[PDB]
């Protein structure tokens, strides 16, 4: 459930 | 780049070592600080600048102070039309407007409203708008001791203040500063001094400081 | 001294050279010393 | 399926693209018409004002319509491809590189040409200052390659083999992601906002003891009061930089600092919404550049009128 | 003359293009003179250089330092040995071209004068004509450095002067709004052509060499005809009120030019005086600009430091 898009 | 015989390029070549040279000049062409004179009198012009060279037209004046170079033009010793001449010394930094203190009862027509039409049409001139003008008052000894026996009323009808140095001096200084048509831009500063008070040298640099630094605040993206 | 006259004479002179006027007239631009010169 | 896409609605995902498009429309032409001007004598800042502006033109019309066509509409399954991807994350990270430098050296060269100016004279040359704007550019490039060197693509499905899973990420380890946008927080941050914030503080300072000390008349108190209205177009650019540029770099380091045991699903959700929030911002700097240098002086404000009509 | 000749055809609109923009300068260009090969331009700025410019492919043959950084006009040598630049330091040095050491060094740094110099052109490679502020035309010889001939007879400032082609007489503009028309072997005036409101910055003489149009502060060229002692045709026209900078005639006389101080070159129809042509490249006064002598280019310099070569 980490976001990935910088 | 067809290189064109061999010959055409080396003048282009030639060019290019022109530009190196001509941009070289171009810097110190910034580097130093240019300063117009103007006196209608005598006013000690001789006296300022051998005070300031001590640290038949125009008479350069390369001195050096503080580790930074200047020049100096000492314009006064040729005599032709005013009117053409001067935009050539358009985007010099600081006049410095040198005038006699003594010269309020000289006549012909006072001398002193001489001056003041010369300061007339150098400080409302559309080349000097955003430059601004040192004033020298100069001879300030002779003028205490002339100030002492004539009275300042022969100069002008329209004063009747106190007959003291300090009380002459501030009203002929603010006597110049009124012909300010344009305060806005430029700003007329004021200096006293007699043959002597080598504290005029570096009273220029002061100014010239005072009008490096405003004149980069309307060029360097603030105001 | 008539300047009728004279400025006639102005007249016909500048119309006898108006002709071969390499400004006035215009170029081709191969006759042109002047191109751009891309390069 | 798609599996990693975020439930954000329809209408403030409208009114933040709305305020994204209204954003790029006023600062690409805000940009261009101050690109097209200084494009038409100690001239030493207009070369620094161009570049700022040139860079500010580029993050605006590289990222921002990319950025929405695919961030905030299109998400996870991408359309730019590994070289697109890369290289648009490269010119982001090099176009804000190079507006934090144009900050730090447009605050250096106000510094000399006010605190110190006879070292402008001789110091601050036109070949020099073209120098120093390839020198920054450069700069820029050579700090953006390990953003070239941290990039990639990879594949988060059930298994890893989906062209519907595939998201272009950071694909570097934990620890040096933290090392490189670390080094980018604090250079690109915080060097540019310390440098510009003291030396609009000195030069303002050295204003306000050149106008109320004054060592004369003022002038009526006009001149010096547009001078005031300098150290208003000071301190709202400072003000401007390190409100719009704090943020985005604190979402960054958000991003590197938390490894999945402090998000939930609502602070997903916030992190979506605040990189929304910060690209905005980002966005409005970008907007508001231009903007600040146009408004404020009403000498811009006619020549730029002229311009327009 | 222009309500004479009114009967022929004018030549319309003349376009003339950027051909070439010779950058390289530091400040004001205030005067530039043409070679005579139509190749050479060497034009002087107040930063202290004159540059001598190919035309041709837009190179700087040369940069020659001067003494003073106040400089107000140049010269071209017919033969192209020599080059003259006087101005406010009241010296008109004559720097050499055609050196077997190499490099450019003064000729010869001519004195005599107690007012800047203003306007000087070569009569032949050793006879220059100069003249200056102290109000007296001067015709020098460069090898003795004597005024062979130092013409008296202005009471206000002389501001500039132009040859006659065939290079036996010339002519002088000057502030008392009046132009005297010299002549080297007598020594003494022929004729004072008056006609003007104000003063005279600029002058030039017509091919023939039988007229000169000057150039005023109040926009008003005025050709003048040399034996009958008036004026014949009022260059004028109003929404310019700027003043003119220089004049520069064609080859065939057709075609007069100006260079004003709002900002822009006008190209006048010398038979018909309408404004045939605005060369606005610059940005500010336009102070000088030259029709080289076989009439092909156009080129002029301005207070930009930019010297177009408009064909």
């Amino acid at each position: 459930r980490r976001p990935y898009i910088l | 780049g067809c290189t064109l015989s061999a010959e055409d390029k080396a003048a282009v070549e030639r060019s290019k070592m022109i530009d190196r040279n001509l941009r070289e000049d171009g810097e110190k062409a910034a580097r130093e600080v240019k300063l117009l004179l103007l006196g209608a009198g005598e006013s000690g012009k001789s006296t300022i600048v051998k005070q300031m060279k001590i640290i038949t037209g125009i008479v350069e004046t390369h001195f050096t102070f503080k580790d930074l170079h200047f020049k100096m033009f000492d314009v006064g010793g040729q005599r032709s039309e005013r009117k053409k001449w001067i935009h050539c010394f358009e985007g010099v930094t600081a006049i410095i407007f040198c005038v006699a203190l003594s010269d309020y009862d000289l006549v012909l027509m006072n001398r002193m409203h001489e001056s003041m039409k010369l300061f007339d049409s150098i400080c409302n001139n559309k080349w000097f708008t955003d430059t601004s003008i040192i004033l020298f008052l100069n001879k300030k000894d002779l003028f205490e001791e002339k100030i002492k026996k004539s009275p300042l009323t022969i100069c002008y009808p329209e004063y009747a203040g106190s007959n003291t140095y300090e009380e002459a001096a501030a009203y002929i200084q603010c006597q110049f500063e009124d012909l300010n048509k344009r305060k806005d831009t430029k700003e007329i500063y004021t200096h006293f001094t007699c043959a002597t008070d080598t504290k005029n040298v570096q009273f220029v640099f002061d100014a010239v400081t005072d009008v490096i630094i405003k004149n980069n605040l309307k060029d360097c993206g603030l105001f | 001294m008539l300047v009728s006259k004279c400025c006639e004479e102005v007249r016909d002179y500048v119309e006898e050279r108006s002709g071969e006027d390499p400004l006035v007239k215009g170029i081709p631009e191969d006759k042109n010393p002047f191109k751009e010169l891309k390069g | 399926n798609s599996d990693l896409d975020v439930n954000t609605d329809i209408y403030s995902k409208v009114l933040v693209t709305a305020i994204y498009l209204a954003l790029f429309v006023v600062g690409t032409v805000g940009n261009s018409v101050t690109l097209f001007t200084l494009a038409r004598l100690q001239s030493t800042v207009d070369y620094y004002l161009g570049s700022l502006a040139l860079s500010d033109l580029l993050i605006l019309l590289l990222a921002m319509p990319v950025e929405l066509y695919n961030f905030i509409w299109v998400h996870h399954p991408w359309a730019f491809g590994d070289a697109g991807c890369r290289g648009y994350y490269f010119l982001r990270d090099a176009c804000t590189y190079a507006t934090a430098l144009n900050v730090v050296s447009l605050s250096v060269e106000r510094y000399l040409a006010i605190c110190h100016p006879f070292k402008a004279k001789t110091l601050m040359s036109r070949s020099r200052t073209k120098k120093f704007i390839s020198a920054i550019w450069l700069a820029s490039a050579l700090l953006a390659i390990p953003m070239l060197f941290t990039m990639g693509l990879q594949n988060l499905s059930g298994d890893g083999t989906h062209p519907g899973g595939l998201v272009c990420t950071p694909i570097v380890d934990t620890a040096t992601l933290k090392v490189v946008i670390q080094v980018n927080t604090f250079m690109s941050f915080l060097f540019p906002m310390l440098v510009a914030s003291i030396l609009n503080t000195v030069i303002a300072n050295k204003l306000t003891v050149m106008v109320h000390q004054a060592a004369n008349m003022t002038i009526e108190p006009g001149r010096v009061q547009a001078l005031r209205r300098g150290v208003l177009v000071l301190r709202a650019v400072v003000i401007a930089f390190v409100v719009c540029w704090l943020p985005y770099h604190v979402r960054r380091l958000m991003f590197c600092y938390i490894s999945d045991e402090q998000w939930t699903t609502f602070l997903f959700d916030f992190y979506h919404y605040f990189y929304m929030l910060t690209n905005a911002l980002v966005y409005v700097s970008a907007a508001i550049n231009p903007i600040l240098y146009n408004l404020v002086s009403a000498n811009f404000r006619q020549v730029f009128l002229s311009t327009l009509a | 003359l222009s309500q004479i000749t009114n009967n022929i055809d004018p030549v319309g609109r003349i376009q003339m293009r950027t051909r070439r923009t010779l950058r390289g300068h530091l400040a004001k260009i205030y005067a530039m003179h043409w070679g005579t090969d139509s190749r050479l331009l060497v034009s002087a700025s107040q930063d202290g250089k004159l540059i001598i410019w190919d035309s041709y492919t837009t190179n700087k043959v040369h940069a020659i330092p001067l003494r003073s950084s106040w400089v107000m006009t140049c010269a071209y040598a017919p033969s192209g040995n020599y080059v003259a630049c006087g101005g406010l330091d009241n010296i008109c040095s004559i720097y050499n071209l055609k050196t077997r050491e190499g490099n450019v060094r003064v000729s010869r740094e001519l004195a005599g004068h107690t007012g800047y110099l203003s306007c000087c052109r070569f009569l032949d490679d050793n006879q220059i004509v100069t003249s200056s502020g102290d109000t007296t035309c001067a015709l020098w010889d460069i090898e003795t450095g004597q005024q062979t001939t130092t013409f008296t007879g202005h009471t206000g400032d002389v501001m500039s002067l132009s040859l006659a082609p065939d290079t036996r007489l010339f002519v002088s503009g000057a502030c008392d709004a009046s132009a005297k028309l010299w002549d080297v072997r007598e020594g003494m005036c022929r004729q004072t052509f008056t006609g003007h409101e104000s003063d005279i910055n600029a002058i030039c003489f017509f091919p023939n060499g039988n007229a000169f149009a000057t150039g005023s502060d109040d926009a008003t060229c005025r050709l003048f005809d040399l034996r009958a002692d008036q004026e014949l045709m009022t260059y004028s026209h109003d929404n310019i009120i700027c003043g003119i900078t220089s004049v520069s005639f064609s080859k065939s006389g057709r075609l007069l030019l100006a260079g004003y101080d709002d900002f822009n070159c006008n190209v006048w129809d010398a038979l018909k005086a309408d404004r045939a042509g605005v060369l606005a490249g610059h940005d500010n006064r336009v102070s000088c600009l030259g029709v080289t002598d076989d009439g092909m280019a156009v080129a002029t310099g301005s207070w930009d430091s930019f010297l177009k070569i408009w064909n």
